[PDB]
């Protein structure tokens, strides 16, 4: 079962090393939805000076 | 040509190893 629990930690170690590049893909592909909504957010300045 | 009863027609009528090595080192 120690054999067992340490085939499993670095198991565990390739699910982290999974994991980490899945939640830096995810903060890129929220900034391009993000910048979208700031040129929206930045027609406002006139849209409302008008 | 005779029939012939029905009594005596009725009468008449690597996958291992994968494994082992597998539980010997983990």
């Amino acid at each position: 079962l120690g054999k067992v629990s340490d085939k499993s930690r670095e198991i565990s170690e390739k699910y982290i090393e999974e994991s980490q590049a899945i939640i830096q893909e995810l903060v890129k592909l929220t900034m391009e939805k993000l910048e979208s909504k700031f040129t929206k957010l930045c027609d406002l300045e006139t849209q409302l000076e008008m | 040509s005779l029939p012939i009863e029905d009594n005596y027609i009725r009468e008449v009528v690597s996958k291992l190893m994968e494994c082992v090595n597998d539980a010997v080192q983990t």
